[PDB]
């Protein structure tokens, strides 16, 4: 019972189920080269190793197509032809699909290692490029008296292109989580104990002020 | 707050979603991948939610009989000849009623009784709940099922219920028992 999740079962089958595939078509296609044509007195013969038909069968699969190797018995060519009908969709298929399920993992895991002596206040509810901005913008403002407080956003969204740049721009005192104040395992990952404040911003210009509160 | 309270009202709170049950208590050490039956809420009888009466279908099926028995003690005792009076639409018929139908104003309950006093106070000072069982039984035809316990032995009114306890499980002058009885 060891494929517990959805995902990953269907990364094991997809794996498993295109390599087997095209290792076993690489052994036929072995096979059919190093025979020969059986209605040519098997004279007509071609002797590929195993290595050179999987890595055919791969330029032929990805439709690349170098020609440094080919079939060219009559029973290869044949097969060939009913593996580019099928091998080109499990191909054009699989890659995608294995580029979703790889590209799923979260980016913003792991959790704030508490400095010696900082101070660090934890803010959630509405984090945006605009909320965020204003929020930096005054809390780090220049004519505020100079105190090393962290601030940590723990919010569910992956951060947009500008709300990255902007986390990049005050690295040394801004960090970020993927998680939820609903989870105590994501208020555990914050260290929320350890934390001067928790402050929770929202959505002025939402649909309803009541769903919001 | 109240004049002459507050974490000492009684509540029992249905949860349409067992994982919201976390935010029901506090003194609690809430963890989300706990079932709803280990959370102290629970435990405690102050939660309820619809997701621990799935295995009522799998009992159904292998024992009908244990259905009809949960029935009549929480309904009180719907028999299916009310679920038919019910079923004609009339609304639930009544007036005063004959000595022979009156003779079932003898059910079976479930109640709660104290350790603090009265007669078996004695098992409370000390005692073992075999002792307990079989003197209630024997002297009053009280069946006890199980305890309800503080959390806090050494602070607040929390209590736990433990279902059939042994045969030599410590009694705590503090506990409440379980029982069917018939007055
Ligand atoms: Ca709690
Ligand atoms: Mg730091």
């Amino acid at each position: 019972n060891v494929l517990k999740t959805s995902t990953l079962i269907r990364l094991v089958q997809l794996v498993v189920s295109f390599v087997s595939l095209w290792l076993t078509a690489a052994g036929f296609l072995h096979l059919l080269e190093n025979s020969g044509d059986p209605f040519f007195d098997f004279g007509n013969a071609q002797h590929l190793t195993y290595w050179e038909c999987l890595y055919f069968l791969m330029v032929t699969m990805s439709t690349v197509g170098f020609g440094d190797i080919f079939a060219t018995t009559v029973l290869g060519r044949t097969f060939v032809v009913i593996f580019i009908m099928i091998f080109i969709g499990l191909f054009a298929s699989f890659i995608p699909e294995i580029a979703e399920i790889l590209g799923k993992r979260q980016k913003y895991g792991g959790s704030y290692k508490k400095e010696r002596g900082k101070r660090h206040v934890v803010v959630c509810g509405y984090i945006t490029f605009d909320s965020v901005s204003n929020f930096l913008k005054d809390f780090l403002h220049k004519d505020r008296e100079d105190v090393d407080v962290e601030i940590v956003f723990l919010h569910k969204g992956l951060p947009g292109l500008e709300l990255e740049g902007l986390l990049k721009r005050h690295f040394t005192q801004v960090e970020y989580f993927w998680g939820s104040v609903m989870d105590a395992n994501d208020l555990e990952r914050v260290k929320i104990q350890e934390a001067d404040a928790c402050l929770v911003l929202a959505n002025k210009y939402c649909q309803d002020p009541d769903q919001e509160d | 707050t109240f004049d002459d309270a507050g974490a000492n009202v009684p509540l029992i709170t249905e949860l349409a979603n067992d994982s919201n049950v976390q935010f029901l208590d506090q003194d609690d050490d809430d963890d989300p991948d706990t079932e709803l039956y280990m959370t102290q809420p629970f435990a405690c009888g102050t939660a309820f939610a619809v997701s621990v009466l799935d295995s009522l279908m799998s009992t159904s099926y292998f024992n009908d009989n244990a259905l009809t028995l949960i029935r009549t003690l929480i309904t009180g005792g719907a028999t299916p000849e009310l679920e038919q009076i019910l079923a004609e639409g009339a609304g639930m018929r009544g007036g005063y009623c004959s000595p022979a139908v009156l003779a079932n104003r003898d059910r079976c309950r479930v109640a709660q009784i104290s350790l603090f006093d009265g007669p078996l106070a004695q098992f409370g000072q000390g005692g073992h709940y075999g002792e307990l069982f079989v003197y209630a039984l024997r002297h009053f035809g009280i069946l006890c099922i199980g305890l309800y316990r503080f959390r806090d032995t050494n602070p607040s009114s929390k209590r736990y219920v433990i279902t059939n306890p042994p045969e030599d499980f410590p009694l705590l002058p503090t506990d409440q028992v379980y029982v069917l009885t018939y007055k």
